RNA sequence: AGCGAGA
């Protein structure tokens, strides 16, 4: 469902559109979540052009 | 630099004299300030105030300018040096060479090996002593060629092609003499170098020490590096010509001569043949085409899994056993090239299928077999590509017959949008977007019409759809319509180009077109610069990530999702599983429905394991990774996982850091873009 | 009828349109500008035709602006006038030979006046040896040929820009007044609603402050500038009252550190702007300010300095633009539409041609000379001074010399082939003194601008790290007297397309509307259709208002340069491949024979004749006597003239400059006719390559990935071969020890090694030599050297001369060999003009005949390049049904995805040309052939044709022609309708299962020969301050094991080989001899030491007062 | 990544990397001693990298024939 | 010279005492080489008395010229007769009349 | 030091 005013949110749900700075996510969710974030984002940008790099 | 020193000494001496004579405070103070400025200029000229300039009005190279920058001492002379015992030449494809071989012109080899050949021809008494031998070689006396063949033998050599974007930019071959002045490279390694034969210059280096020769012969040998260190996909795989030849060989054409026909009541099937040899002997006659369905009694190729399981079941010893195979002769001739143990494939050889075959072959069989099979495959591919009958002619480029009707249909909408704008219905931006949408739709429509208009055997569709090279966008631009052309700012020209290159672009269409190509060429340069800088950064950060221990036994780990549960209830494999969970060591034992362990802790998690996990119905698996590695120094073998290149567990000395960084940087440039960044700048920001 | 020149090969063309204008004098860009600089009578007449109001030469202009000059008091003055040139001191060929610069004396009549008493003293002053331009359009400097390429630079004037401010998301406007050597004021508007000066890049202002500095009053500011609210805003915010106060604040801010005064402030501003001493806009600059602001549109131009009118109008325009007005009318000035300017628009990018560059350098030298004069005037005794003793010419001659040598825009001529030399002219480089450098240059200057159409080629461009900065002029482009680039357009009125041609600049095209050349005309001068294609102001190729399109494109191919205009079927090639093909048309080597292309373009001739490598009869007459060296022709009136050929002269890039006559001893020849062709010319047409039979099959992987396989026939019959001449120089200098000597007097020389050498220590002429052979025998005085006792004992064992004079003789560099064409002995003993110190300079010319082989780079004209994988015997070559073996076999896989099927089309057409055709017009003409020009329904075999660039052979016509391909010798058509034939395999013998595209392609031998690329190094010279042996094939190239190679080596885990490389292969000065010894004697390679670069680093860090120590442990 | 690199305990590598003047000034003020443990450093000074064939378990392998081989002699 | 005993590398500020300890001399004249005979000057920027002999194994004046005179200093010119390559190793120092501050730390 | 060029 599209995130809308009056909706209960999570502790990590991206509110708006666009990326988020990794410092903030680190401070909120510890080291593991920021690790997973960074790997996911870099892998995404690479995958977007069809180049395969192991995680 | 010496002059700066002279300035300092002059001013110091003058100061000494000024203090000695007894001078007003003003003069001596000024002289002291001058001495200060001189020492300043000496240690760093130009940092404060205008740089001290020399003849020609140029700053003097201060004593510190020797150290900084690209041209400083650190990154031109210490880590990167010019080296003796090296050569360079243009490269020409040689398909007659084995994968572990490279041509080397006679003069270049003679010069490179001049010490060794001297030694041998003095040992052989062709020359009395060293200096007579040196004279013998400097005039290339006829006797010094045979000795040269003797010495070069079994002496590995490295071949670099700048830039070395990744580890496979430099490989060791066994050199062989060739006549004229051109390093004859093996085609199958072309991709590894990304070296394509139109005036590339490949440098040659010659290992000397016993350790260096062992390293080159063992670690670096071209036949020992097939799989990419990045994603492990084979890099010696046939491509371009070979893949096309194999696609032509192994494809099936119904209705061809010598086909199978089970008709009875008048004659037998007349499609079966006693042995593959019989099939080739028939093909020599103008009877059997190589691409016809037939039934051959094979006695030397292993049947696929189902036929083995049915006819033999348990221990089918194929080298003597015989079985009836309903396939094309070309596929049989292909399957003879694979090792004995590999089952019969019986599939059309798209580049994808070739890649899968080579991957499985490397996973199972030892590397040497992989090299031999790949080389045989290259040979057959070239031969049958020659016979494939793929050529390009205007007549072979068929425009779509419905083009004009589509053009009219969509130009009508374009005129309608023009009219609506002329009545002020919408602003310039809105009508630009409307035209963009209308013309993109027209683009897709003509592309579909062209695709469905082509037959399958056409040279262009044959080359593109076999995976050999190129994409259908290029075909559609070639015949049909090129499309929307990019504004030099980056937007889309709403004209747009409506002409095929076969039909020939008009003057203005060409002028519009030039924008995009020029911008692409410009964008290549800056992007490769930034990519190189990024690789430098990543390498430095990871310059000290090397394996140290086999295992830390750390309980900690990460979780990877693998397949996601379907809403209807089903396990669909996650699309991006091949780069996430493959080649990883399980941190914890898998559990199924609170049942036994399908695969316990400490397994490489290769393809059968993931297949078993998917079949059993488990998604989340805890795998070990470098992130949660307990060992303080570097990482451990097990947590890092499988070496993608070697195909087995990592060694206790591998510099996985450098491999990592180079693998991240290698897809630079080919990493293109289409405000939040999303390209190489975005990667840079993330790191 | 091409006509063009008297001697004309009948190359029929597929053109549908007829050019109204012949292709201009492609070399005019240089010669006309230099003539303008001189003030030649030819330039005088040309300027008279089109603006006789003010014919003044560049020199004349410099002298005029310079003269008169006065001292500080004004008691005496000096003036210049009447520049003039004497006859050149020597002819072109001699100047080329003896290194001396082809130059003529320059004379100026000076005039010294004394105001106190009244006298005028005048005499010619001999400014110096001006370098002149040869007729071909190049200068000769130090013997070499040098060309002054045109520079692209932003014209001065007033430029308005607008940008959004992300901080407030508002459109803020700014203006730059760009002068020539001025001050750079800018009226920038910030997000805050206040307009403010930023004068000479110093910390902003309010504009009203400046205005009050000129002498404006607040009520006057409201009167002129009050209409806008920002102006009232800044008026109140100015909080600054009094003209004295305004000038005080400005003076405090402009030259701080000096004591403010109410006397030296008006002078400051007035000198800074309204004095020509420091703020010259030049003519183009002032013209642009006047046009853009519409102040003096009617008046002629002079006194480039500005007026307060100018600046106040600029502020007015800026504020109106910020308001959003469309048009403004200055009091007493024409209204002009208020709009923002562009930067890259060629109404702002002007061309500094050779004349402008040399004039600027002259002006700089003149400023220096005038400074010297003015300085010495304080110390000049009155009445004892005359101009000749007053003028010191040395700075001017020094400036011109240092310009023509080492100036960026004075480039070493590039005579790879006539086309390369031609295209080096007409080359516009955006980088140089006062231009954008590659680094600082952004990514937006490199891209095409819609204004480029007809003024600069979007296709031709370097592919390296230079794309965009350097381009080539369009064919029809002509340079504005103000330095802009004009293009021809036919004017059409009431839809009557007359032949009235008008040259329009960028701005004028922008105002009007221009059609396209290939818009069909009804033959009545009117458009046969509605919906005629059109371009407009902003550069948008948009749908068209039918009729009343004010202008049109003189012809197709107006947007292409000379190089790319020679690519047949260009319209079928992608821009990338066309760009490459144009680039590679400038790298073809001149072959021994040269053959004109079967398929080409109308430009194959004009390029050859304008390249100026080809002898053209000056006046008509009958050839009296012709020989291989010269042609003597008897003119129609008594007089006879002899053209002497140039035989095997070395060109600037080592190629041959051979000329051979093409006229017999009885022919009558008219003026403008070619009488002796050149390197890459065949009967007047540029022939850079050869027409070879080609197939498009992937053949056994030898033509893998754009690799090329050739018939040995091309080696046997010698259709691909190049002459290369290289010169080796050696000088007998003088030393403290003694002097070198060039003669057979050599130490320890074998009899044989001295056999080739003549008594004078010069190898015998026309002699075969090999790498290392003594070209010239020279010996240097050894002075004093401590000998070794072991050598003394040796010398005793042989009882021979110990000898002193050290041996250093000119020897063939490694990897070179050939015949000795010529030896030149320029000696001080012969009283030659040797540079100070050398006593005898000898140059030996060695020539080699290079044949085609593996590694050599070939390419067609459509970017289809490649090295030669193999050269098969003619027997195992695919041969057609008739038994003709193919010459080349390209790879099919390269065609589609490189998107350059023009070659394929060319291939088909080539075959059609080679076989010859005959359209079967038995029952009328075939429909597809209806539009074909006459005399194209029939063509004998080997009939040359031409397809113009954007108006050539339509694919339907190609199909039709390919259908009728009259048989070769017997009744058999080797190529079917499709263009593909059945080819027999040379090796197996069986015919190939499917037909193969076969035809004739025109390909070329590019100058990237393998012999010049192959290189090897085991041991040789090492660098000075560091080891790590010297790089470069020139010296002895040690191949750079750079950083990425180290990374790759580490990634393998290969450590010992890395250490070996970086220590004992490169740097370690002690290990190196040890590894050599081990190799020679067969022992284990020793252990590596410490590389010698680490210690130089240690010493340098220590030298920075950084105590660096290597602790043991 | 840049900061992580420049925070290493090896001034000879940081200096090789970037912004030479500042890094050397800092390391000098701290009397910092580089232990020469990374890869760039071992390259610069020209001794064997501690990776692959250079680490202390392979770099010093003892190789000798077998007693049976000595018996074959 | 140097060996594999490089276990630790140390960098630090060099005090004036250290600088004059490194130096083998004290250049005090701005003279490189004689314009005529092309030889280094005394106490110049290339002084053989400080940085060693230009050509190996002889002093400036030439009193000693062979290998057996290794490590000896000629009294006449003071040149230490040894290998020439040491000229890449030996440092000088200029005793500034007044103190100066190093730029890098400023 | 400066030019031009190949990949
Ligand atoms: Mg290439
Ligand atoms: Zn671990
Ligand atoms: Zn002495």
């Amino acid at each position: 469902r599209v995130l809308s005013d009056g909706d209960h949110v999570e502790v990590g749900q991206q509110l708006m559109e666009g990326s988020a700075d990794p410092h903030e996510v680190l401070r909120v969710q510890g080291p593991r979540e920021v690790q997973i974030h960074l790997v996911r984002e870099v892998q995404e940008v690479y995958r977007a052009q069809g180049v395969s790099i192991h995680d | 630099l010496n002059d700066l020193y002279r300035r300092v000494i002059n001013r110091n001496n003058r100061l000494k004299r000024l203090i000695d004579l007894g001078a007003p405070e003003i003069i001596v103070n000024n002289e002291k300030r001058m001495l200060q400025e001189s020492v300043d200029a000496l240690f760093d000229n130009g940092r404060r105030g205008r740089p001290v300039t020399g003849p020609g009005n140029r700053p003097l190279k201060s004593l510190s300018d020797l150290l900084k920058g690209k041209q400083g001492r650190f990154r031109q002379n210490l880590l990167g040096k010019r080296v003796d015992y090296s050569g360079r030449s243009v490269i020409v494809v040689g398909p007659q060479l084995k994968l572990h071989q490279c041509g080397l012109p006679k003069l270049m080899a003679l010069e490179l090996f001049k010490p060794f050949v001297m030694k041998r021809l003095v040992d052989l008494n062709h020359a009395q002593n060293i200096k007579s031998a040196k004279r013998m070689v400097e005039r290339q006396r006829p006797q010094v060629w045979d000795v040269l063949e003797e010495v070069i033998a079994e002496h590995p050599v490295l071949l670099n092609r700048a830039p070395t974007l990744h580890r496979l930019g430099i490989q060791a071959f066994e050199p062989m003499l060739v006549e004229g002045k051109a390093i004859q490279l093996h085609p199958l390694v072309c991709e590894a170098f990304n070296a394509d034969f139109d005036g590339d210059q490949m440098a040659v280096h010659l290992p000397l020490s016993a350790e260096a020769q062992a390293e080159a012969r063992i670690l670096m040998l071209s036949s020992n590096n097939i799989l990419s260190p990045a994603s492990g996909r084979p890099l010696a795989m046939p491509r371009l010509d070979m893949v096309t030849g194999l696609y032509y060989l192994t494809t099936e054409v119904p209705g061809d001569t010598g086909e199978y026909q089970p008709a009875s009541g008048d004659h037998p099937e007349t499609g079966v043949y006693s042995s593959p040899a019989e099939a080739i002997m028939a093909a020599d006659r103008g009877v059997l085409s190589v691409r016809a369905k037939i039934k051959v009694r094979l006695t030397q190729l292993r049947p696929p899994v189902e036929i083995e399981a049915e006819l033999f079941g348990h221990s089918g010893w194929q080298p003597g056993d015989a079985w009836m195979a309903e396939t094309t002769l070309g596929r049989v001739m292909f399957n003879e090239l694979l090792p004995l143990g590999y089952p019969f494939v019986n599939k059309q050889m798209h580049k994808k299928v070739q890649a899968a075959i080579i991957n499985d072959l490397a996973e199972r069989y030892p590397m040497i077999v992989v090299a031999q099979t790949v080389d045989k495959l290259k040979d057959a591919g070239f031969y049958w590509a020659t016979r494939s009958g793929v050529t390009v002619s205007m007549a072979d480029v068929l425009v779509p017959p419905r083009k004009k009707e589509i053009l009219d249909h969509y130009e009508e909408r374009a005129d309608k949008v023009e009219k609506q704008f002329q009545r002020g219905a919408l602003n310039h931006d809105e009508r630009n977007e409307a035209l963009v949408e209308i013309w993109k739709e027209a683009t897709d429509e003509v592309g579909q019409a062209l695709r469905e208009h082509y037959p399958d055997d056409n040279p262009i569709i044959t080359i593109v759809d076999s995976g050999a090279t190129g994409n259908f966008t290029q075909t559609r631009t070639l015949a049909g319509m090129k499309g929307l052309v990019t504004n030099p700012k980056g937007e889309f020209i709403p004209r747009p180009v409506k002409s095929s290159f076969r039909e020939g672009l008009t003057v203005l269409e060409y002028f519009i077109n030039t924008h995009g190509a020029r911008k692409g060429l410009a964008d290549t340069a800056l992007r490769t610069a930034d990519s190189g800088y990024l690789t430098r950064r990543l390498v430095d950060v990871s310059q000290d990530v090397i394996v140290r221990e086999h295992d830390c036994q750390t309980e900690r780990g990460i979780v990877v999702e693998l397949a996601e549960r379907a809403p209807d209830g089903t396990l669909i494999r996650d699309p991006y599983i091949e780069t996430s969970a493959y080649a990883r060591t399980l941190g914890t034992d898998a559990v199924d429905e609170a049942g036994n362990v399908i695969v316990e802790r400490g397994q490489d998690l290769g393809d059968p394991e993931i297949d078993a996990l998917l079949a059993a119905g488990i998604t989340q698996v805890k795998v070990r990774s470098v992130l949660t590695c307990a060992t303080s120094t570097g990482v451990c073998a097990t947590c890092y996982g499988r070496s993608m290149a070697t195909g087995k567990l990592v060694d206790i000395g591998e510099a996985v850091g450098i491999v990592a960084a180079q693998s991240i940087g290698e897809p630079g440039t080919q990493l293109t873009m289409r405000d939040i960044t999303g390209g190489l700048p975005r990667v840079q920001e993330l790191f | 009828s091409n006509n063009s020149v008297p001697g004309a090969p009948n190359r029929v063309s597929f053109a549908k349109l007829r050019e109204p204008l012949e292709v201009p004098g492609l070399l005019d860009v240089q010669t006309d500008s230099f003539e303008w600089l001189i003030g030649s009578p030819r330039w005088r007449e040309s300027a008279a035709e089109r603006g006789d109001v003010n014919p003044v030469g560049g020199l004349e202009e410099v002298l005029y602006e310079l003269s008169p000059i006065e001292d500080f008091s004004g008691s005496m003055s000096l003036s210049f006038s009447d520049p003039r040139f004497d006859d050149v001191k020597a002819p072109v060929d001699e100047c080329k030979d003896k290194d001396m610069t082809y130059a003529a004396p320059l004379f100026v009549t000076a005039e010294f006046i004394n105001n106190n008493t009244g006298e005028i003293k005048s005499q010619t002053v001999f400014m110096g040896d001006f370098p002149m331009m040869t007729e071909k359009g190049t200068f000769i400097i130090n013997g070499t040929e040098r060309v002054v390429v045109s520079q692209l630079v932003r014209s001065p004037g007033v430029y308005f820009d607008e940008t959004i401010d992300k901080s407030t998301d508002k459109t803020l406007h700014s203006v730059k007044v760009i002068p020539s050597r001025g001050a750079w004021l800018e009226f920038d508007v910030d997000k805050r609603d206040t307009v403010g000066v930023r004068i000479d890049r110093k910390r902003r202002q309010p504009v009203t402050v400046l205005l009050k500095a000129l002498g404006w009053t607040s009520e006057q500011i409201v009167e002129r500038f009050g209409f806008s609210e920002i102006m009232r805003s800044t008026l109140e915010k100015d909080n600054t009252v009094g003209t004295d106060e305004a000038l005080l604040d400005i003076y405090r801010k402009l030259r701080p550190g000096e004591p403010p005064t109410k006397e030296s402030a008006q002078t400051l501003l007035e000198n800074l702007f309204f004095k020509e001493k420091r703020y010259d806009l030049a003519r183009v600059g002032r013209y642009k300010v006047n046009k853009k602001l519409g102040l003096h549109v009617g008046e002629p131009i002079t006194s480039s300095t500005l007026t307060e009118e100018d600046v106040v109008a600029t502020i007015e325009y800026l504020v109106r633009l910020h308001e959003g007005q469309t048009t403004m009318t200055v009091p007493g000035g024409v209204e002009v539409p208020v709009e923002t300017d562009d930067i890259d628009h060629f109404g702002n990018r002007r061309l500094r041609t050779v004349g402008e560059l040399i004039q600027n350098q002259i002006r700089v030298g003149m400023s220096r000379m005038e400074r010297v004069v003015r300085e010495r005037m304080t110390t000049q005794d009155v009445e004892a001074i005359t101009p000749q003793t007053l003028i010191n010419i040395r700075p001017v001659v020094a400036a011109i010399k240092e310009f023509f040598g080492t100036s960026q825009l004075s480039q070493f001529m590039d005579q790879n082939n006539p086309l390369s030399g031609l295209t080096h002219k007409r080359r516009l480089s955006a980088l140089g003194p006062g231009g954008l450098s590659r680094e600082r240059a952004g990514l937006e200057v490199r891209d095409v601008h819609p204004s480029h159409y007809g003024r600069m080629c979007p296709i031709e461009t370097p592919e390296g790290p230079n794309i965009g900065l350097i381009g080539s002029l369009s064919v029809y482009a002509r340079v504005n007297p103000f330095g802009f680039i004009e293009t021809p357009y036919r004017k059409v009125v009431d839809g009557v397309v007359s032949d009235e041609i008008v040259y329009l600049t960028a701005d004028e095209e922008d105002r009007h509307v221009v059609a396209q050349a290939n818009s069909p005309i009804d033959a009545d001068g009117r458009f046969v259709e509605p919906r005629v294609l059109v371009r407009r102001k902003a550069g948008e190729v948009e749908y068209v208002p039918s009729s009343e399109v004010d202008y049109m494109d003189v012809s197709p191919r107006q947007m292409v340069s000379v190089a790319t205009a020679m690519i047949p079927f260009l319209e079928h090639d992608d821009a990338n491949r066309a760009l490459m093909g144009a680039n590679m048309q400038r790298q073809a080597v001149p072959l021994v024979r040269s053959e004109a292309p079967l398929v080409g373009t109308g430009m194959e001739l004009r390029a050859a004749i304008d390249a100026g490598d080809v002898v053209v009869a000056e006046e008509s007459g009958v050839i009296e006597e012709v020989s291989a060296d010269y042609i003597t022709v008897m003119h129609d009136n008594g007089t006879r003239r002899t053209y002497r050929m140039r035989k095997f002269a070395r060109s600037n890039h080592g190629t041959c400059a051979n000329q051979c006559p093409i006229v017999d001893a009885g022919d009558r020849v008219e003026a403008g006719q070619v009488i002796a062709d050149g390197p890459c010319t065949d009967d007047g047409e540029m022939a850079l390559g050869k027409n070879l039979l080609v197939a498009i099959m992937p053949w056994e992987g030898h033509n893998y990935e754009d690799a090329i396989i050739l018939s040995n026939r091309l080696v046997e019959e010698d259709v691909l071969t190049s002459i290369h001449i290289e010169e080796h120089e050696i000088d007998a200098r003088d030393t403290k020890l003694g002097a070198e000597e060039i003669t057979r007097d050599i130490p320890n020389i074998s009899d044989e090694v001295l056999a080739d050498l003549d008594e004078r220590g010069i190898v015998r002429i026309g002699a075969e030599v090999r790498d290392g052979d003594i070209l010239v025998g020279k010996v240097t005085p050894k002075g004093e050297t401590e000998l070794t006792p072991e050598e003394r004992l040796l010398r005793a064992i042989f009882g021979e001369k110990a000898r002193e004079v050290r041996d250093t003789s000119l020897k063939v560099p490694h990897g070179e060999s050939g015949k000795v064409i010529g030896i030149r002995v320029f000696s001080r003993e012969d009283e030659d003009e040797l540079p100070a110190g050398v006593n005898e300079l000898v140059r030996v010319y060695v020539a080699q005949k290079r044949k085609i082989s593996d590694g050599d780079k070939l390419a067609g004209r459509h970017g289809n390049k490649g090295v030669i994988g193999k050269i098969l015997p003619v027997e195992d070559m695919p041969f057609l049904a008739d038994g003709t073996p193919v010459d080349i076999i390209l790879n099919t896989h390269g065609v589609p995805r490189r998107m350059n099927i023009g070659q394929i089309l060319e291939t088909h057409l080539g075959w059609c040309a080679h076989s010859g055709w005959k359209v079967d017009a038995a029952k009328g003409v075939p429909d597809w052939a209806a539009r074909l020009p006459d005399e194209l329904l029939e063509a004998q075999p080997n009939a040359i044709v031409s397809t113009p660039v954007f108006d050539g052979a339509q694919e339907a016509e190609l199909q039709g022609l390919l259908s009728c391909t009259l048989p070769n010798r017997d009744g058999d058509v080797l190529v079917d309708a499709d263009g593909k034939a059945m080819l027999f395999d040379g090796r197996s013998g069986e015919p190939f299962p499917y037909p193969v595209t076969v035809g004739y392609m025109y390909i070329m031998k590019l100058h990237h020969l393998v012999d010049d690329k192959i290189h090897a190094r085991s041991t040789g010279p090492y660098s000075m301050i560091t080891q790590q042996p010297l790089g470069g094939k020139a010296q002895f190239g040690g191949q750079r094991f750079g950083e990425m190679e180290c990374w790759a080596m580490q990634a393998y885990g290969a450590a010992y080989t890395l250490q070996e490389l970086l220590t004992i292969k490169s740097d370690d000065t002690v290990g190196r001899v040890k590894v050599y010894e081990a190799i020679v004697k067969g022992e284990n390679i020793p252990e590596p030491g410490i590389p010698e670069s680490f210690k130089v680093l240690l010493k340098e860090l220590q030298s920075l007062c950084l105590n660096v120590e290597v602790l043991s442990s | 990544i840049t900061k992580a690199s420049l925070a290493t305990d090896s001034w000879l590598s940081a200096a090789s990397f970037q912004e030479t003047t500042r890094v050397l000034t800092d390391a000098a003020i701290n009397c910092r001693s580089d232990k020469l443990n990374g890869l760039k450093e071992n390259v610069i000074i020209g001794k064997l990298i501690p990776a692959g064939t250079g680490i202390n378990r392979y770099r010093n392998i003892a190789v000798q024939p077998t007693e049976e081989a000595r018996a074959a002699a | 010279l140097d060996v594999n005993f490089f276990d630790e590398l140390r960098i630090g500020l060099a005090t004036a005492e250290d600088i004059r300890q490194w130096s083998y001399g004290e250049v005090k004249k701005p003279e490189t080489i004689n314009y005529r005979t092309l030889k280094p000057e005394k106490d110049g920027l290339f002084c053989e008395k400080i940085f060693g002999p230009t050509r190996d194994w002889e002093c400036y004046c030439g009193k000693y010229k062979r290998v057996r005179f290794k490590g000896i200093i000629c009294e006449r010119c003071g040149v230490e007769v040894t290998r020439a390559k040491v000229r890449r190793e030996r440092m000088g120092h200029i005793e500034l009349a007044a103190p100066v501050t190093h730029i890098w730390y400023f």
